């Protein structure tokens, strides 16, 4: 029937583009693989709706494209290129600009004969890109093919970290940027290596450093709190009192709906600086002893855990008092 | 007008009908034709907004619709189930309707026809003849099965026709073909209504010279060249193949009640139909009781697996497409389905079904006389074996001794049979029936008169085996029991799985409790452990899992929620809020296993204030099986002793089938929580018993139980005190060591190792470990495995060595119950020495004091000298292997051997000593002996 | 061209039928005597003409069940005068993908890629499904060999094809269908067509051009 044709065409479509698919997409992928075998025997952050309309319009401006490569870096939905089988980058960029999106600019010296990228052809490229955005990207576009083989420049070395803290990314929002040994605050791109990755201070860690910016380097073989850092972590005010906190939450209309739909372990690990990744791997490593929904004892069997318990009791208490 | 119902069947044509075959009091058969509808359960508003109006709609009252989708929850704020209460109606549609948001869609229209009309499928009724108009002789029409089947009378007895048949075919390949090979013989067991049991075998003329045909007519036989020329009173008949096939067709078209045969759907009936088509160009015409529809015999398959992977094997069962009411039965399919035997040949099936014992009377050269009586051997076995001997020819003594009878005498009680077997010393011998060592392939290359008649006997016995086995398995009463417990026709009783039989009881239930379970959400699977393996007294649980789903009140509709916790420190908060909220004993919180990571809790909460549908089902089943066990204990007639036995067995089978039906995704009782729950409650109970069963007993009245009798799942104030006070003699010493068990057993290691001292102490312990240590409905029972019955592996890896209830002057037996080493297609040379190696293997496990040194030096010296003695002497004959050919190099350290005697046993010789290590307590001698056995 | 005993005394085939053709000889020899006991349709001279068609350049089998009792031709669904029952029906119901309506003939034997296949290679003229007993073995064998060289199977039949997976000892993409021999042709509710196309992509085969078979 046509109803079956729907999910069959969907199976084919999604099978063509697994590389850019979502979690529910691969879900439908395997579910339809099974629905076919049993009948015939054989990512990024959120993009706005005012941006979703423009993106749907730009996907149709040249139907050779499959997805919209939106670089989600530092709470910024900045794209570096639109992969469209025939559409040039500048045209889609002008369309996005007429829509109000972040398109980059290109500043480089081009040569009529292709030379192999090396020390010069990467260092001078990073220094000449002239883009005031945080990225190690060295960008280029060649006429005749749409493939992307990007280049960059850095050197891997060792340094002792300073702490597990944050740098002010936006208005009353301090996004974690573990400051480098010389003093600079590293530019963390993806939430993988940006939440608390290697929170260890003074630890001799190997990273890919450059003169000004850098990136984190993962291993090859073996592998600071208070009420203040809660009020700005959901952006109501600055505070040092629980009554002030709950009253400001009452004054809000959507913040209460935000708290209502979050757990307290989440909210207390998110406003503390290490939400899940290795946290639970340690909180399972510890025996616990609680009372009245308030942790009072723990035993190992990271560093922000004592203060974490101290703010966790606080968020539990304010949630109880508000709800 | 009184009738008793024999079978229900539906007409497969343009018109949908439902027929009732029934026998009146005086033995006359009457058919009744009911219009067959489609049935839809629809709420009141849907019914009022129906276009076009339904054909017929009868009210159903206020039913509560319950949404039973299980939604996991990460905090303890769980929304209660969505439960509506609406006025329902039952829509009866002649032609199928597509009606939206109608519920109770999982129940067949035949179940509805029974339930809505109040009709049991096997009952005996006094039909109000005021409605049954007559359409033709023997067929009535019933438009109103409500007021016609009102008055229900008690069960009376009726006569029943039969036909047990078998054929044999010429061949030189492994199996004949309808085109090249003609059928030689064709036997029958025609049992008329009046009771006339007529046996007769038709023989093929065209394989005989005219000289031997005349010799046979002179000897004793009849000769026919027409159809109206034969009579079933003659026991042997000679004819061509055309008249043989025309007689077969004339029989199969008769309205017998049953037509039984063993694997006669795939081979016998198919061969007959095909060959009749080839020879005469005719077919077997099954006409409907109203004479308004005729089909031709044509066998069709029915794959049975409720889940089929890629490149597997599903038990395709062949069925006849008849539409006259006769239940064309096939014992082969029924036996494969119902019981899981070792093999499924007719020979072995008989050899394990018809047994008896025979005491030697007078030996002699190449002969031996056996007597089998009721007063000497197990009552009933001699009578059935003497019922089988009336036609059999080749009797089998205890093992590998197949003897052609010489003369048989059927006394008023027992039997006396002379056998052509060489002389045997022992006075007693167990006689089983049937292996029939004959070279049919060779017997066909020299076909003449004597061989024709020998094969006619061989075939009439095989046609009567399908009657002796049909009475042994009580199929005629199991059918009428299943057709009343599961509200189904007598023909559809053994054709389906559990998920189909369970829908009659369930639908009858949901119209008392007035519930309607719905699922507006899909289900997800989480694979699990489908089978347990593991390795003294034996106490078992009284149907553990129904008792658990009744204790915990497990069900899909009595689930409050599955409170799950991602990682630690949330499981603890949730545990404390589950201790305060949802408190015992109205709620039970069971720690199921996590369904997916990362998760560590998956606690399920069941409300124990209303009886769910599943626990009420199980309680009704247990109650009825108990009632029927009681009524069978007091039965006086030999017919009621069968009816009630069948009813009890039926309730047992339908009760034991529910636990597996909860973890089955596409089932009317699916609930992932309850399935995963009763598996955890039962396991907790088993481990609880094992915890308190390792306790010593001394200075009678101690039995310390090794631990406090702490009730799991909650405290209950039940006099928690390990030391109990028993009622057995005073001075004792026995401790019970560790107990292991699987789910229906807990074997405790008694430190006595002798009968008459365990049976009593265990029978008094089981009364004290199910009235003082178990809580609500967890009863126990007792048996005994005498002198270390070999525990090789999980359940079906043991010997019999039976000691059930008596141990004083009692008679145990130690043949086998393994069903693991009895099958051929293997070697024949070195193994079967177990028959000589068991007397020293069963004796190395039955000492206790000198057992250790004896067993270790015995295995070592025995196996090393067996290797050397087979390599040097070349002694062992070629008889059998008996384990469920192969070639291997012997130059380095049809089944015939070679020049070096270490060809192909160097693997079985170590697999055997690997199987038998878990019956001792030595950890140094056993494993080191095993390691050194390699060199 | 193997020489059988009875008619047609020899069976000329294509070079891609030898993996089977040997045992087909005995399968046909044990049944021929009763097979030609009556004049069938197709005649005994064109029983295995479809054994001339290669299987390398084909990926779809529109399996019928039995040839047209009124003089089928040995190639399934074919029509020397385009005046039959089911073939014009399927040509009509397929005239919508290609969008054209002008045809003087439509045989599936010229659609490059598809092979019309008769399950029972014969039938008694006037009767249907009347030679099933004679064909069962060879029919199952020929189908099993047709599916081991191609991968798609469109059984044009509602209940005639119900246990097809059982009679096939290897997994092959067994699409099913609904016999348009019934009333209303039952082809409108289910869009059986173009499902073959979608299924011919998951291993990158080319879609069937159902226009390739008309006559122009």
């Amino acid at each position: 029937s046509s109803a079956d044709l729907t999910n069959l065409k969907e199976l084919l479509s999604l099978y063509k583009s697994l590389r850019f698919s979502d979690s529910v997409a691969i879900e439908k992928y395997n579910s339809l693989v099974e629905w076919g075998t049993s009948t015939y025997w054989k990512n990024s952050f959120q993009i706005p709706d005012e941006i979703r309309s423009a993106c749907n319009k730009v996907l149709d401006s040249d139907n050779g494209i499959d997805f919209l490569r939106f670089v989600l870096l530092n709470n910024r939905w900045i794209m570096e290129d639109a992969i469209s089988k025939y559409q040039s980058p500048v045209n889609i960029f002008k369309l996005a600009s007429e829509y109000g999106l972040n398109i980059p600019n290109y500043l480089e010296i081009e040569i009529e004969e292709d030379t192999l990228f090396d020390d010069e052809l990467y260092s001078i490229m990073e220094r000449s890109f002239d883009d005031t955005f945080p990225k190690i990207s060295i960008s280029y576009i060649k006429l005749g093919e749409l493939k992307r083989q990007v280049v960059d420049f850095f050197k891997f070395s060792f340094m002792y970290i300073e702490s597990i803290k944050v740098d002010r990314i936006g208005d009353n929002i301090f996004i974690p940027s573990v400051i480098t040994k010389s003093g600079k605050k590293i530019l963390v791109k993806d939430v993988d290596h940006l939440i608390r990755s290697k929170v260890r201070e003074h630890t001799f860690v190997k990273v890919k450093k450059k003169n000004t910016f850098s990136i984190l380097y993962d291993y090859d073989g073996n592998g600071i709190a208070g009420l203040k850092q809660l009020t700005n972590k959901l952006d109501i005010n600055e505070c040092a009192t629980v009554d002030e906190l709950v009253d400001e939450i009452n004054k809000s209309g959507t913040v209460k709906r935000k708290i209502k739909n979050q757990s307290v372990f989440d909210l207390s690990r998110e406003c503390l600086g290490y939400p899940e990744a290795d946290f639970i791997t340690l909180v399972n490593n510890m025996r616990f002893k609680i009372e009245n929904c308030k942790v009072v004892n723990f035993n190992i069997e990271y560093g922000n855990f004592n203060q974490f318990v101290s703010i966790f009791n606080t968020v539990t208490d304010v949630k109880k008092r508000l709800f | 007008m009184d009738v008793r119902c024999i079978n229900w069947f539906e007409s497969h044509g343009e018109n949908r009908f439902l027929y009732l075959k029934s026998r009146c009091r005086n033995g006359e058969t009457v058919f009744i034709r009911f219009p067959h509808y489609f049935y839809y359960v629809v709420t009141d508003e849907i019914y009022q907004s129906l276009s076009p109006p339904p054909f017929n709609a009868r009210p159903m009252g206020k039913m509560r619709t319950i949404d039973i989708d299980e939604t996991i929850s990460y905090n303890l704020d769980i929304k209660d189930r969505k439960c509506s209460v609406a006025d329902m109606w039952l829509i009866e549609e002649p032609k199928k309707r597509s009606i939206q948001n109608a519920t109770m869609d999982e129940f067949f229209n035949i179940s509805w026809f029974y339930i809505s009309n109040g009709i049991s499928p096997d009952g005996c009724y006094s039909l109000d003849e005021q409605y049954l108009t007559k359409i033709n002789n023997g067929c009535y029409h019933c438009d109103d099965p409500r007021n016609c089947f009102a008055k229900e009378i008690p069960r009376f007895d009726i006569p029943r026709s039969y036909l047990f048949l078998d054929i044999e075919c010429h061949f030189d390949k492994k199996f004949p073909s309808v085109f090249i090979n003609p059928i030689s013989h064709t036997s029958y067991c025609y049992i008329d209504l009046s009771g006339k049991r007529l046996l007769f075998t038709l023989i093929n003329e065209e394989m005989l010279t005219e000289q031997e045909i005349q010799e046979a007519v002179d000897r004793g036989c009849l000769r026919i060249q027409s159809l109206m020329e034969m009579d079933y009173e003659r026991e042997l008949v000679l004819c061509s193949e055309i008249v043989l096939l025309r007689i077969a067709k004339q029989l199969l078209e008769l309205t017998f009640d049953y037509v039984v045969t063993f694997n006669g759907h795939n081979f016998d009936l198919r061969y007959i139909t095909n060959r009749l088509e080839l020879l005469t160009g005719e077919k077997i015409i099954f006409r409907s009781p109203d004479k308004k529809e005729a089909v031709h015999l044509c066998i069709y398959e029915r794959n049975q697996s409720s889940h089929k992977g890629v490149c597997g094997m599903a038990n395709t069962t062949f069925h006849v497409n008849n539409n006259n009411g006769t239940i064309f039965f096939d014992l082969y399919s029924f036996i494969q389905k119902s019981e899981k035997l070792d093999s499924y040949k007719l020979d072995s099936i008989s050899k394990n079904a018809f047994s008896c014992m025979g005491k030697v009377l007078n030996r002699g050269v190449r002969e031996m006389t056996f007597i089998g009586d009721d007063t000497t051997d197990a009552k009933g076995k001699a009578d059935t074996f003497a019922k089988v001997l009336t036609t059999g020819n080749y009797v089998t003594v205890d093992e590998d001794i197949i003897c052609k009878v010489i003369r048989k005498d059927i006394l008023e009680n027992g039997f006396k049979v002379v056998l052509s077997c060489p002389t045997l010393p022992n006075d007693i011998y167990k006689l089983s029936f049937g292996k029939d060592d004959i070279d049919l392939a060779q017997m066909y290359k020299d076909y003449n008169l004597n061989i024709a008649l020998d094969m006619a006997r061989y075939c009439i016995h095989d046609a009567c085996l399908c009657q002796y086995l049909w009475e042994y398995y009580g199929v005629e009463t199991k059918t009428d029991a299943g057709a009343a417990t599961y509200v189904l026709p007598q023909s559809m009783v053994f054709e389906y799985r559990a998920s189909t039989i369970i829908k009659g009881p369930l639908l009858k239930l949901l119209l008392e409790t007035k519930t309607i379970l719905v699922r507006s959400e899909t289900k997800q699977k989480f694979p699990y452990e489908g089978g347990k393996v593991f390795a003294v007294l034996i106490f078992d649980y009284n149907s553990l899992y129904p008792n658990v789903c009744i204790f915990g009140n497990l069900s899909p509709e009595t689930l409050v929620g599955v409170v799950v916790s991602t990682n630690r420190l949330e499981e603890e908060i949730n545990n404390q809020l589950l201790l305060q909220k949802y408190p015992p004993p109205r709620y039970i919180t069971v720690h199921c296993e996590p369904r997916l990571p990362n998760l560590i809790s998956e606690i399920a909460i069941f409300d124990r204030s209303i009886e769910g549908t599943i626990p009420r089902l199980l309680r009704t089943f247990l109650a009825e099986r108990a009632r029927y066990k009681k009524m069978l204990k007091q039965a006086t007639s030999s017919t009621e002793k069968a009816i009630y036995d069948s009813m009890q067995y039926t309730y047992k089978i339908v009760a034991n089938s529910v636990y597996g039906l909860m973890g089955f995704r596409n089932s009317a009782l699916y609930s992932y929580a309850s399935a995963k729950s009763c598996t955890s409650i039962g396991r907790r109970m088993i481990l609880y018993l094992e915890s308190v069963l390792n306790g010593a007993e001394l200075s009678n009245g101690m039995l310390r139980f090794a631990n406090t009798l702490s009730n799991p799942f909650y405290m209950d104030d039940r006099d928690i005190n390990p030391i109990v006070k028993t009622s057995l003699p005073i001075d004792y010493r026995f401790r019970f060591r560790s107990v292991y068990g699987d789910t229906d057993s807990v074997f405790t290691e008694i430190d006595s190792q002798d009968v008459d001292k365990s049976i009593e102490i265990a029978k008094e312990l089981e009364r004290l470990i199910n009235s003082r240590v178990l809580f609500n409905n967890f009863k126990i029972e007792f048996e005994a495995v005498y002198k270390n019955l070999i525990m090789q592996s999980k359940k079906k890896y043991t010997t019999m060595k039976y000691s059930a209830s008596s141990n004083s002057k009692s008679v145990p037996e130690r043949i086998n119950k393994g069903t693991s080493e009895t099958r051929r297609d293997v070697s024949k040379f070195h193994k079967n020495m177990i028959k000589t190696y068991k007397t020293r293997l069963s004796e190395m496990l039955s000492e206790g004091r000198m057992n250790s040194n004896q067993v270790c030096i015995d295995i070592l010296r025995s196996l090393e000298t067996d290797l050397r003695s087979e390599f040097d002497s070349r002694s062992s004959p070629l008889e059998l292997f008996m384990l469920s050919a192969y070639i291997c190099p012997a130059n380095v350290p049809s089944f015939k051997l070679g020049s070096n005697q270490r060809i192909f046993y160097e693997v079985y010789f170590k697999r055997l000593t690997s199987e038998i290590v878990n019956l001792l307590d030595n950890k140094v001698l056993c494993i080191s002996f095993f390691q050194r056995m390699f060199g | 061209s193997v020489t059988i005993s009875h008619a047609p005394y020899t069976i000329t085939y294509h070079d891609d039928w030898e993996p089977v053709m040997s045992q087909l000889v005995e399968f046909y020899n044990e049944v021929a005597s009763w097979l030609l006991r009556d004049e069938t349709s197709p005649i005994p001279d064109k029983f295995f003409i479809q054994l001339k068609q290669p299987l390398r350049n084909k990926r779809v089998c529109v399996c019928g069940i039995d040839p047209y009792p009124k003089d089928g031709t040995g190639v399934p669904f074919e029509s020397p005068n385009f005046t039959k029952k089911s073939i014009k029906e399927i040509a009509s119901s397929i005239s919508r993908l290609t969008g054209v309506i002008d045809y003087k003939g439509y045989n599936l034997n010229i659609i490059d890629g598809v092979i019309p296949w008769n399950y029972y290679l014969s039938c008694k003229l006037g009767e249907t499904k009347s030679h099933a007993i004679y064909w069962d073995k060879i029919s199952k064998l020929l189908l099993q060999h047709i599916t081991k060289h191609v991968s798609v199977l469109y059984c044009l039949g509602k209940t005639d094809f119900s246990n097809i997976r059982a009679k096939l000892e290897s997994p092959v993409t067994t699409i099913v269908g609904y016999h348009p021999a019934a009333r209303d042709h039952q082809f409108e509710k289910d869009r059986s067509f173009e499902i073959i196309n979608v299924l011919l992509e998951l291993d990158n085969k080319t879609p069937i051009n159902w226009a390739q078979g008309f006559i122009y």
